[PDB]
């Protein structure tokens, strides 16, 4: 009911009074806040827990892959250089 | 009903030919697209309509492309 096509580039770890966290897209890291005032003065960045949440892997794998799929489907250069290096990987490359 | 083909893919219109490739089937992705615009030649289509057909390859064809039908 907006009428715009959204880029989803974060996902949340919860919803009612459990968002504790946020999960990057384009960065495939975990940022986290556990504190009061600043939330510990900044962001703790652990990496989708160094390889050990397969859930969490694998959804921010596909919310990845459907970013990717959005931004060549919108933007021909980019669809360009994915037709062109990247299209098997699905891993282009970080930022 | 016809039948569609794509015969070559021009080396500058690489780019516009996925977009439109993308539109038109609604049901392939982006990776398949590719790999079905270099495996060349290969269908695209088939059983389409003559009005369907006709508004396919000359979109196809406004972008760079050629386009056989049969």
């Amino acid at each position: 009911k907006l009428k715009a096509k959204p880029l989803l580039l974060q996902l949340p770890i919860g919803e009612a009074k459990t968002f504790k966290g946020v999960v990057d897209v384009v960065m495939k890291e975990k940022l986290l806040w556990n504190c009061n005032s600043n939330d510990g003065k900044d962001f703790e960045r652990k990496p989708l827990l160094e390889m050990n949440d397969p859930e969490l892997l694998k959804e921010t794998t596909e919310a990845r892959n459907a970013l990717i799929e959005q931004v060549a489907d919108l933007d021909d250069e980019f669809a360009d250089l994915v037709l062109e290096e990247f299209s098997e990987n699905f891993d282009l490359l970080p930022a | 009903h016809f039948t569609v083909r794509l015969t070559e893919a021009k080396p500058v219109d690489k780019v516009k030919l996925i977009k439109e490739i993308k539109s038109h089937i609604q049901g392939i992705n982006l990776v398949q697209a590719k790999k079905l615009v270099e495996s060349l030649p290969q269908e695209i289509k088939a059983n389409v309509p003559k009005a369907e057909a006709e508004k396919i390859k000359a979109a196809l064809e406004a972008v760079g492309g050629t386009v056989v039908l049969e």
